RNA sequence: CUCUGGCAUGCUAACUAGUUACGCGGCCGUCGGCGUAACUUCUUAGAGGGACAAGUGGCGUUCAGCCACGCGAGACUGAGCAAUAACAGGUCUGUGAUGCCCUUAGAUGUCCGGGGCUGCACGCGCGCCACAAUGGGCGGAUCAACGUGUCCUGCGCCGACAGGCGCGGGUAACCCGUUGAACCCCGCCCGUGAUGGGGACCGAUUGAAACUAUUUCCCGAG
């Protein structure tokens, strides 16, 4: 269905399934866990500083992350 | 003596469709123009250029290649070759330009109809048909269309 | 102030104004929204800093404005309903007191030609705030 | 010491000043770095990314434009500067010089040195625009 | 800090209205008759509640604040321009209708009139439209 | 008596040659019916380009 | 079942069918010059130009 | 000191008035400034073509060519009078200040 | 032919349009801040220059011309005007253009009051706004052309805003006005859910006579 909030059981679903995805942005982190958008833009924010995820670039209408040391 | 990117030896494997050479050795203009259609989106080239530019970003990441490599190859793979008229329905050829102007509607609609009943942000959707159209992924709306015009025009030929 | 980017000088500066409360800041500031054209109140709640910010902005780039002038910098699309959408100004009270707000500070001053102006003061905490944020990156 | 052009693509006209400073442009005091749109900044580039950064090293550019839209000043400044430079090497250096720089810059696009005349044709009654008309009623 | 909460309830009974528990603080209040979208993000404003949150992050403590402010707003200095009712007709008094208040508020002025037999008050008995328009096509 | 002030409104204002009230131009001071200022357009100077 | 031949227009006849949409021109092969056959095409084509055509057997009859 | 202002309709009566202006002020070897040229203020019209109703909704778009052109003097008024007075054009209007 | 659009560090011009120097002041180069010297590129508009299928090539009895191509502000753009003959097309309702007929004091003349022209089971046509994923919502920040003005507005003050109270300019390239328009651009929010998409229908003003809610303004419903 849809989810506004964040699950504990999910949650660390989130940190070894999004990392390994080669697209990373909100409009696929929503289809694939179900994430209601708003969700998804924050989350990103808390992956961005643990250093999970890193930006390439940043912009009001969509952001591109990509895996973070994978070469 | 570079532009957006640095494209070293741009390899162009057909003969018929080597029309759009302005851009290398402007396709990224007429794939932006082609996008800002169906009513809503009209006298917008700005708003297309960030889909298209953000498009970029998805295909250069995705595959290890150049992105304009992977548009050519989209339109070069998904033209048509035989269309059906009113003849009173023979197999008719098209163009080399009909293939690269028919191709390119393919993409922009293919994407269109795809998001419209579907959360997904229509950067994404765009570069999703090319790397689907690239190959004939037998899943994207081009090779769905062009498969399907070249069927009916070996039947009632 | 033109060198550096407009959108980061307005938010760097809406600081510098809420550092220094010696603002009017009234009463009403959170029940009215800042124009007839808008439907919502602003999602920030310390719209008023940001609104003088850019307020004492636009008097450095061209002097003698006042509370009618600054209501047409703060325009947008009137939805009608069912009838088609046009341009109205905003709110005369919000920008007069803004303005009104930078006069308590020695950043403006009235000319005698009409409207507003800056002050010696003024240009000079504008351009040392554009300083800073240029050495920033 | 005094070079004076204006570009102009639709309405708006630019009045490009090539004096000689010290290599550093601005449009009438604003770096042309912060000058929206974002994604049109390559535009205004052209005349600085193809072309080498040492003759620009030598002259100070200061542009005023009015009139037009976002889209048809950004396309007017960046012709104003490129006619700046090719009078400026015209009235007091060879024009060997001035050759040079002109087929590097047409090359790469005709809009850059060359005007377009192109105006917007006038409203006839009848329907929206100049060339479409009101539906019309069968019956 | 994203984790769902232990008192996260989806269904929140105020005023024998149920208010889901997903959108945010304002939106949701929105869907209680008498309580629109400008009225929500006033009464959230003056009991100061973090406007990031949703409608099931607010305990049982902060609920009760935010019907307070909205059962009684003139006590908390929101103005009486902002309010629904403003002049009753039976009442006189400043006082925003809520849900089950504005069924019964507004069918007194439909049968005033008809106990009345106005013109304006005929119309709603005859189940056609008190007209500030033409109704010769629209149905 | 017999004489009600009529100064606002369709009613006042009315064509100077044939006293109609029905297609007025009274922009830049003409106050002429739109079927007698075709009839004057070519003595006033308006001229069609 | 015949192999997909490429084809290069060597001169257009002008435009034909009923709506005046299908250029009727003669093509020439690149690889062996011994076949030369008629073909309609849908769309603007210059001169010298390549097409795909896939028969590569069957006239348009003029 | 006196700003002479030309307000014509048509340019061929306008262009003469201005040019008998400046040679009638130079008999007197008065430093006069240059003739300008205001905008040309056109007044548009858009009138229905039919007298009542019946048509295909043709509009007949006038207009009203109005020309203005200044030429500014510093020199005494004690003899401009006649200056002004062999000045008569049928046409034009010249409104001195 | 007329009109309009098109491009000379060109000519003729400019304190109701500017530009480049200089002075002065503010600020850490910036300044539609101020003031007078040069100038007419930018602005305005006067006349005359320019563009003809003139050069290149091809095709065509070689003509008429067409096609392609140098050089070029154009290989040109839109508009106005537009025959002969005709129509039982529209207009007696635009005329103090008008034949005939009718009416003419208890008027079909016209002055005033009231209502209707807006009245609805329905049909048609021209449009508006939407059914949002390319959008909507809140900030900030850049931009104008034909226009209009006795009535358009400028500034202070008050006001949730519509507005209201005061002080001024503009009969106009002068004031409004460097037309600080929307779309577009840069952040944030929302996340496909008739929702925050869409809005029908349902006390505070303003010009009068708010009945039949002229329309706006706020809130709610939607
Ligand atoms: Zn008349």
């Amino acid at each position: 269905n849809n989810l506004v909030l964040f699950d504990k059981a999910t949650y660390d679903k989130l940190y070894k399934e999004v990392p390994n995805y080669k697209l990373i942005t909100p409009a696929v982190v929503s289809e694939r866990l179900k994430i209601r958008g708003s969700l998804a833009r924050a989350a990103l924010q808390e992956l961005l500083g643990k250093g999970l995820i890193k930006l390439v670039s940043k912009h009001r209408a969509q952001v591109i992350y990509t895996r973070n040391t994978k070469g | 003596l570079f532009g957006k990117w640095s494209t070293d030896d741009v390899q162009i494997n057909d003969i018929s469709l080597q029309d759009y050479i302005a851009v290398k050795e402007p396709i990224v203009e007429r794939v932006t123009n082609s996008m800002m259609m169906h009513g809503r989106n009209n006298g917008k080239k700005l708003l297309t250029v960030r889909i298209v530019k953000h498009a970029f970003e998805i295909i250069h990441l995705l595959t290890g290649e150049n992105p304009l490599q992977i548009l050519v190859n989209a339109i070069i793979n998904s033209g048509p070759r035989e269309d059906s008229t009113r003849i009173g329905r023979q197999a008719v050829d098209v163009s080399p330009l009909r293939r690269v102007n028919q191709a390119i509607w393919l993409l922009c609609t293919g994407a269109r109809e795809a998001a419209f009943r579907n959360i997904k942000t229509i950067a994404e959707c765009l570069a999703d048909e090319l790397i689907n159209a690239a190959k004939g992924s037998s899943n994207s709306y081009a090779i769905k269309k062009k498969d399907e015009l070249e069927r009916v025009a070996k039947s009632n030929r | 102030v033109k060198d550096v980017n407009q959108q980061e000088f307005v938010r760097a500066l809406a600081a510098f104004l809420k550092k220094s409360g010696k603002l009017k800041v009234p009463d009403w500031v959170d029940i009215v929204k800042l124009a007839k054209h808008k439907e919502l109140a602003p999602c920030d709640e310390n719209w008023f800093y940001i609104r003088a910010a850019s307020t004492v902005r636009h008097l450095y780039l061209r002097g003698g404005v006042g509370v009618g002038s600054m209501t047409k910098i703060y325009g947008g699309r009137k939805r009608n309903g069912v009838c088609p959408s046009h341009f109205s100004v905003g709110s005369k009270n919000v920008a007069r007191k803004v303005l009104q707000a930078l006069e308590g500070l020695k950043m403006v001053e009235k000319d005698p030609n009409g409207g507003r102006r800056l002050t010696p003061q003024g240009t000079r905490d504008l351009d040392r705030i554009a300083g800073q944020v240029a050495a920033a990156s | 010491q005094s070079v004076q052009v204006f570009g102009r693509k639709k309405t708006a006209t630019a009045v490009a000043h090539c004096k000689r400073g010290n290599g550093l442009i601005k449009v009438n005091g604003r770096p042309l770095e912060m000058i929206e749109p974002v994604t049109l900044q390559y535009k205004l580039l052209e005349p600085l990314l193809l072309l080498g950064k040492e003759r620009f090293a030598g002259v100070d550019i200061r542009v005023r434009v009015k009139g037009g839209g976002h889209v048809a000043q950004v396309y007017a400044i960046r012709q104003a500067i490129s006619k700046a430079l090719v009078a400026y090497y015209q009235k007091y250096v060879d024009e060997a010089s001035k050759k040079e720089i002109k087929d590097i810059l047409i090359q790469y696009d005709r809009t850059l040195l060359v005007a377009d005349p192109r105006r917007c044709e006038s409203k006839k009654f009848g329907g929206p625009g100049a060339r479409a008309r009101y539906q019309k009623s069968y019956r | 800090s994203l984790v769902i909460p232990e008192k996260f309830q989806h269904i929140l009974r105020v005023l024998n209205t149920n208010i889901d528990g997903r959108r945010k603080i304002a939106f949701a209040i929105t869907a209680i008759k008498g309580v629109g979208r400008r009225y929500a993000h006033v009464v959230l404003r003056k009991a100061d509640i973090d406007l990031n949150k949703r409608a099931g992050e607010l305990t049982e403590d902060e609920v009760e604040r935010v019907v307070t402010i909205m059962q009684n707003p003139r006590q908390y200095k929101i103005p009486d321009w902002f309010l629904n009712r403003q002049k009753d007709i039976k009442d006189g008094k400043y006082s925003q209708v809520l849900a089950n208040g504005l069924d019964n508020k507004l069918r007194e002025d439909l049968e005033r009139l008809k106990k009345i037999r106005a013109h304006r008050g005929l119309r709603h008995f005859w189940g056609l439209r008190v007209r500030g328009q033409h109704t010769k096509t629209t149905g | 008596y017999w004489s009600h002030p009529r100064k606002y409104g369709q009613g006042s204002r009315s064509c100077r040659v044939c006293s109609n009230r029905h297609g007025l131009i009274r922009k830049y001071g003409l106050n002429m019916c739109r079927q007698c200022f075709r009839q004057y357009a070519k003595d006033i100077g308006f001229v069609k380009l | 079942v015949q192999p997909i031949k490429l084809a290069r227009v060597t001169k257009v006849l002008g435009r034909t069918g009923s709506q005046g949409q299908c250029t009727q021109v003669r093509v020439e092969f690149m690889d062996d010059s011994n076949r030369s056959i008629i073909r309609n095409v849908k769309g603007p084509v210059r001169e010298g130009d390549v097409l795909t055509l896939l028969e590569s057997e069957r006239e348009a009859r003029r | 000191r006196i700003r002479i202002t030309l307000t014509s309709r048509n340019v061929k009566s306008l262009e003469k008035v201005c040019a008998d202006l400046i040679r009638g002020a130079k008999e007197k070897s008065l430093k006069v400034k240059g003739p300008v040229r205001m905008p040309t203020k056109t007044l548009r019209i858009t009138t229905r073509k039919t007298p009542c109703g019946e048509g295909s909704k043709t509009w007949d778009r006038f207009q009203m060519r109005i020309h203005k052109r200044l030429i500014d003097l510093h020199s005494p008024s004690e003899i401009v009078k006649q200056i002004t007075s062999i000045s008569i054009e049928p046409g034009v209007e010249v409104e001195v200040t």
